């Protein structure tokens, strides 16, 4: 999820926070399911390298 | 295809040109005495004999 998606910037100071929405908030919507992308590849024309 | 004439060259799911390039972890090849005239019975994938 860090390698493909997002990646804090070491070279700033950076924190990195979870936080869970609490019921009686109801301003945020729920997305259907989490979703990340597992792994990003670029194929060359020649199609032997990727 | 210098040493046999080809009746019919044909590649399924992939391109004759891309094969020759691209080096190929393996490579199968296979030999078999078949007729010329059933062009049609010989296929990848058939309902035929």
């Amino acid at each position: 999820i860090s390698q493909f998606n997002y990646k804090q910037s070491f070279s700033n100071p950076t924190c990195l926070i979870l936080a869970t929405v609490p019921h009686n908030l109801t301003t945020i919507t729920k997305p259907l399911k989490y979703s990340y992308i597992n792994k990003c590849s670029r194929l060359l024309s020649d199609d032997r390298t990727e | 295809l210098s040493l046999f004439s080809v009746n019919d060259f044909t590649c399924s799911q992939i391109s004759p040109a891309a094969i020759a390039s691209n080096c190929y972890s393996s490579l199968i090849l296979d030999y078999f005495s078949y007729p010329l005239s059933m062009k049609s019975d010989l296929s990848v994938s058939s309902a035929g004999p």
